[PDB]
């Protein structure tokens, strides 16, 4: 694989570009918290007297 | 909406520059791409005709048939430039030679598949009862893209690629090894 | 069912045209065969990738076949041009031919998904109507050059006529002689042509800088719209 894109240096910078768009475009998309959810869900029974 | 909408643009933009990269990968160069890229437009026209003086509109149907127009003509100016490019490289033939070597070894699978698929299509163009409507819609874009950019690259190609060629170079246009 | 039927009749069209120029039963059978072998194939992907059988997944299919047997079409021809420029036996031609050329299909193909991936990504409603076309096309795409790099090679080594060194059918007695023979004057009418277009080119930047505005200028005149109203068959009538 080295020796491959030793000679082909243009493709190499190709495979870099296209993974470096392809996060730019993530990072447009991607939403944004503190953190992921983390609490386990909690089901509530409501009742009156 | 809205929601928002015409996200056209930039996805046809980076898809531009994507093949761009991609083309670039492909011939190992960073001009050489464009001697592809410039055949876009020649499909387009024809689709663009055809749906005009057909009353149509563009539309979704108008849309994915183009992309199959521009897809094809793509390949076949890659091909050619592959040809091209090749009997430069691995033979030594000067670049017209070799321009015009790969453009007549090309020229019959090219006319092959153009009347193969704009005979296919004829169906959908010619249909009348359930669905026609798309039918329609799907077939006389492609028609009309296939037909231009048929004609028109397998004479406007091996131009883009010596212009290119010429612009982008060093030595030559000789024939050498 | 009416696109199934279009789908039909068009690789029965194609056959015909293949025929024309392969002027042989068993070789205009190659892309013939492929055709068949790919569309099925997406149906298959389709599933695995939970799609339904629709309007725009049918679609997807009839504009897959011009990118199917074009991937065909180029295979089975180079090897056909290799022959009769080497005269070298059919599995041998092949093998020569695939070597040429394989690299090419398989490249092309990924700058091909790079027309097609991106419309997978509209967003809303939209979105999901373009997305269809996307995953069957690009999937097609994909099964072609599986196709091209498996079965297209062993039919062309197995299934082609050995063609003599120099032999274009333009010394064969009929309508094909007649076509041979008129399509190679034409093809050197053709070389001849570039031959001279490339002698000048200037004026032929004019030309493409015309097309270019031409297309620029329709397309803002031709209206836009999103899904044609059919004719379903039926309609309502409200009464207030
Ligand atoms: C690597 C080469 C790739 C080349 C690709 C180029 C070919 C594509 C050209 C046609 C694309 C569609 O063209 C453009 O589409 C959008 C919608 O999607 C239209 O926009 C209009 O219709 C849609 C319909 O719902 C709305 O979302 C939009 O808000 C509205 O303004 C534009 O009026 C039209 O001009
Ligand atoms: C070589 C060209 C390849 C492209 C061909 C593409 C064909 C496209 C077909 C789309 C519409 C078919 O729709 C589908 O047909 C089959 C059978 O015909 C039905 O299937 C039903 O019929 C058959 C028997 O007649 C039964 O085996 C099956 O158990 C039953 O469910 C499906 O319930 C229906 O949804
Ligand atoms: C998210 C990751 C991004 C990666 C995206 C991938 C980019 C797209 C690849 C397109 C290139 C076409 O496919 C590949 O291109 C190279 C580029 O010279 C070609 O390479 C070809 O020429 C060279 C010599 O010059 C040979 O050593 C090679 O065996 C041959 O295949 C091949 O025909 C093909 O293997
Ligand atoms: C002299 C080396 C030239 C290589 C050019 C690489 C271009 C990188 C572009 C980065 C785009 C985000
Ligand atoms: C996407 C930007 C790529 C730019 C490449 C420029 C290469 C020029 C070297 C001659
Ligand atoms: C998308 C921009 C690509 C620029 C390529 C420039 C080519 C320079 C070669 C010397």
């Amino acid at each position: 694989m080295p020796n491959f894109f030793i000679d082909r240096p243009i493709f190499a910078w190709v495979i870099a570009i296209i993974i470096m768009l392809a996060g730019g475009l993530a990072i447009l998309k991607l939403p944004v918290a503190q953190y992921p959810t983390i609490a386990p869900p909690a089901v509530t029974i409501s009742a009156s007297y | 909406e809205r929601l928002s909408g015409n996200q056209a643009p930039s996805l046809y933009a980076i898809s531009l520059i994507v093949v761009f990269l991609c083309l670039a990968a492909l011939y190992e160069s960073w001009s050489i791409p464009f001697s592809v890229m410039l055949v876009v437009p020649l499909g387009v026209i024809g689709a663009l005709l055809a749906a005009t003086f057909r009353g149509l509109t563009n539309d979704v149907y108008f849309q994915v048939g183009l992309l199959t127009t521009i897809g094809l003509s793509a390949k076949n100016a890659i091909l050619i430039v592959e040809f091209a490019k090749d009997l430069m490289d691995k033979e030594g033939k000067g670049l017209i030679e070799a321009t015009l070597d790969a453009v007549r070894m090309r020229l019959r699978p090219i006319l092959m598949t153009s009347l193969a698929f704009i005979l296919g299509v004829m169906p959908l163009v010619i249909s009348t009862g359930a669905g026609s409507g798309a039918q329609n819609a799907v077939g006389t874009g492609v028609m009309g893209g296939m037909v231009t950019a048929t004609v028109l690259a397998i004479f406007f190609v091996p131009v883009f690629f010596v212009v290119v060629r010429r612009r982008f170079s060093r030595k030559n246009e000789d024939i050498e090894h | 069912h009416e696109v199934v039927k279009t789908l039909v009749e068009a690789i029965i069209l194609v056959f015909l045209v293949m025929y024309l120029f392969l002027q042989n039963f068993r070789a205009t059978l190659i892309p013939t065969i492929a055709v068949p072998v790919v569309l099925l194939g997406t149906f298959a992907v389709l599933a695995a990738f939970g799609f339904s059988i629709n309007t725009l997944t049918m679609f997807g299919m009839v504009l897959a076949i011009g990118l199917l047997v074009d991937d065909a079409i180029v295979v089975v021809e180079n090897v056909e041009r290799v022959m009769a420029e080497e005269g070298l036996p059919p599995k041998e031609a092949t093998r020569k031919s695939m070597g040429q050329i394989q690299g090419a299909l398989v490249g092309i193909a990924m700058v091909l998904s790079a027309v097609f991936v991106p419309m997978a990504f509209f967003g809303g409603s939209t979105g999901a109507i373009y997305r269809q076309f996307s995953i069957t096309i690009v999937s097609a795409m994909a099964l072609s050059v599986l196709v091209a790099l498996i079965l297209t090679p062993a039919l062309c080594a197995t299934m082609l006529k050995p063609i003599a060194k120099g032999d274009h059918g333009e010394g064969k007695k009929g309508f094909f002689g007649w076509f041979n023979r008129m399509f190679e004057k034409s093809t050197h009418h053709y070389t001849d042509s570039v031959g001279g277009i490339l002698r000048s080119t200037g004026r032929y930047l004019v030309l493409y800088l015309i097309i270019v505005v031409g297309m620029a200028y329709l397309f803002v005149r031709l209206p836009s719209s999103f899904l044609p109203d059919e004719d379903q068959g039926v309609f309502m009538t409200m009464v207030q």
